[PDB]
């Protein structure tokens, strides 16, 4: 069927390198435009380099001299070299067909490349403290890299939460807070606990979040 | 070059609606514009190609005109699954594309005030010798909001940074929190916290705060 | 008598690059420094020849090729060059000996609202040989089905059109472009200067 399928990217420190692979089905890459194209977190599309059926190859300014597009007709694979590294090359990298006049049609899935020297640490949990509705949650702070999952009392808790998207600070270190709104009513009766789970660093924590004086 | 302008920027519509994206080049591109049609996580689909060249299997309610500098992408009954971010991208210049900024189009509501809320650092924290503030703006339409720290009544700058979640499932409202970054040192040197809040629903900003002892 | 360079470089039309026209000098004189020696032209780089040195130098031909690009483009009207101009329309040799003549014609080639009579080969499998000339107007297949004649998914009509609009910075704008080739066999030398 019509589909590239993608594959490499992952963890990398600066300085380091990855290969993206782009397996192409369904067209010949020989016989194409193909390009890559890489967006940066909710930041959109920006071409980073070109292979032209003939041979011939361009490359975005920033790139220019780090990272090297190639192919393999035998595999029908299209490929990039990401070479010297950066925390700017950071983003979902597509790769895709030009057929230019006609549009760009046909997108690979995506893989994602994250560039950071940051070592990998679970969050600290901190308590959001409650002072009509009341509002309480956790503070999920500097953690690394990415996912991390929050729920409350263990699933008991759904209606009124809200867990933000990370920030990522100038650290190098994620942090994120889930939210929730409950009755003041229920603030001096009803156990609250947020559920935070961040597997890279096999850690888990539960945190009683309750009223201070 | 050609740089690449869209107008709505945000849109907000119904079901049942005709929609209407603007997209500009800086120059005269014919008709060398093709239309994307984008959603979270996902990768962009290709809607129109050559200006007015409905794409294979793309919906018939997505019409495509203009040609030179200032072209439209039109959606006559707009779906459920229509909620998405739409970009625009020339082939003048191919194989060096360009892309638009994006238009988001979500989910039209009655408009709602955020509920807001401050948060002052645990002193657990306090302890690692750092202060988080928090600020929460819950339930709110449209997504457009502004929030802005007092630290005692001085505004603060590069110390704050934001998070907005998708619309919600049911509210198809929006929440936004504001974390204000101190050090123990010098959160302890000041006294009133404060996290005002100006949107479209509020007839005057509001101000939620706290002072250190209370 | 005097070469034809009249014909080839006031000529009322100009082909598009992609059918470039071959326009062969023999048996004339030529003065090459009556061409230099106007400010009409905004490239006139040399590889391989001086163009002073001209009318003292005598060829067995000379071969005027002319066409129409972009500003853009002209960059790759030069030896060692790619781009879709270089690689599917006019390619020049690495050991290239003549010169490379250019100038704005915005005035002549674009039209308000769009010329669409110039075009350049947007889709090609493979880069041009020196000198070589596709005039192919076939569906090109993209794909391992075949085309057969009609325009679709993998199947795409490889010419296209530079949509030429005189209010365009001048990097999009027509340039008309003369590229005259000088070459040397063992045969009797005719394209002589004064
Ligand atoms: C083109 O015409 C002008 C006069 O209109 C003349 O000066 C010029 O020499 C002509 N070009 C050639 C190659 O003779």
């Amino acid at each position: 069927e019509v589909q590239l399928v993608e594959s490499g990217g992952g963890l990398i420190q600066p300085g380091g390198s990855l290969r993206l692979s782009c397996a192409a089905s369904g067209l010949i890459v020989s016989s194409n435009y193909m390009s890559w194209v890489r967006q940066a977190p909710g930041k959109g599309l920006e071409w980073v380099s070109v292979l032209y059926a003939g041979g011939s190859t361009d490359y975005a300014g920033s790139v220019k001299g780090r990272f090297t597009i190639s192919r393999d007709n035998s595999k029908n694979t299209l490929y990039l070299q990401m070479n010297s590294l950066r925390a700017e090359d950071t983003a979902v990298y597509y790769c895709a067909r030009d057929a230019a006049v006609y549009g760009i049609d046909v997108w690979g899935q995506g893989t994602t490349v994250t560039v950071s020297s940051a070592s990998t640490k679970g969050p600290s949990v901190f308590p959001l403290a409650p002072s009509g509705t009341a509002a309480l949650g956790c503070l999920v702070k500097d953690y690394f890299p990415e996912p991390v999952t929050v729920s409350w009392n263990s699933g008991a808790l759904t209606s009124g939460v809200h867990t933000f998207p990370a920030v990522l600070q100038s650290s190098g270190l994620y942090s994120l807070s889930s939210v929730v709104t409950v009755p003041s009513s229920s603030l001096g009766t009803q156990t609250y606990i947020c559920n935070v789970n961040h597997k890279p660093s096999n850690t888990k924590v539960d945190k009683k979040v309750e009223p201070k004086s | 070059d050609i740089q690449m302008t869209q107008s709505p920027s945000s849109l907000s519509a119904s079901v049942g609606d005709r929609v209407t994206i603007t997209c500009r080049a800086s120059q005269s591109i014919s008709s060398y514009l093709n239309w994307y049609q984008q959603k979270p996580g996902k990768a962009p689909k290709l809607l129109i190609y050559a200006a007015s060249s409905l794409q294979s299997g793309v919906p018939s309610r997505f019409s495509g005109s203009g040609s030179g500098t200032d072209f439209t992408l039109t959606i006559s009954s707009l779906q459920p699954e229509d909620f998405a971010t739409y970009y625009c991208q020339q082939s003048y210049t191919t194989p060096l594309f360009t892309f638009g900024p994006g238009t988001k189009v979500d989910i039209k509501r009655t408009v709602a005030a955020p509920s807001v809320f401050i948060f002052p650092p645990s002193d657990e924290q306090l302890k690692s010798g750092t202060a988080s503030v928090v600020c929460l703006l819950n339930n709110f339409y449209p997504r457009e909001a502004k929030v802005q720290w007092k630290v005692d009544n001085a505004l603060q700058s590069g110390n704050s940074q934001e998070s907005v979640t998708e619309q919600d499932s049911k509210d198809s409202t929006y929440s936004l929190s504001s974390t204000l970054t101190l050090s123990k040192a010098d959160y302890e040197k000041h006294k009133v916290y404060a996290c005002e809040v100006t949107h479209q629903g509020l007839s005057s900003p509001v101000t939620k705060s706290f002072n250190r002892g209370e | 008598n005097l070469c034809p360079f009249g014909e080839v470089f006031n000529a009322t039309r100009f082909a598009s690059v992609y059918a470039w026209n071959r326009k062969r000098i023999s048996n004339c004189v030529a003065d090459y420094s009556v061409l230099y020696n106007s400010a009409s032209f905004s490239t006139f780089k040399c590889y391989g020849v001086s163009p002073t040195k001209l009318n003292d130098l005598c060829f067995t031909n000379v071969y005027a090729d002319s066409f129409v690009i972009r500003g853009d483009e002209v960059r790759q009207i030069a030896p060692g060059q790619t781009g879709k101009i270089a690689d599917y329309n006019y390619k020049l040799p690495d050991d290239f000996t003549g010169c490379v003549i250019a100038w704005n014609s915005n005035n002549l080639d674009s039209k308000v609202g769009g010329n669409y009579n110039y075009l350049y080969r947007l889709f090609r499998k493979s880069n041009l040989k020196p000198f070589e000339r596709d005039i192919s107007t076939e569906i090109y297949q993209a794909g391992s089905t075949p085309c057969n004649g009609v325009k679709g998914f993998n199947c795409y009509f490889p010419l296209q059109s530079y949509g030429f609009q005189p209010t365009n910075g001048v990097g999009y704008q027509p340039y008309r472009v003369v590229v005259l080739s000088f070459e040397l066999l063992h045969a009797p030398a005719t394209v002589c200067g004064p």
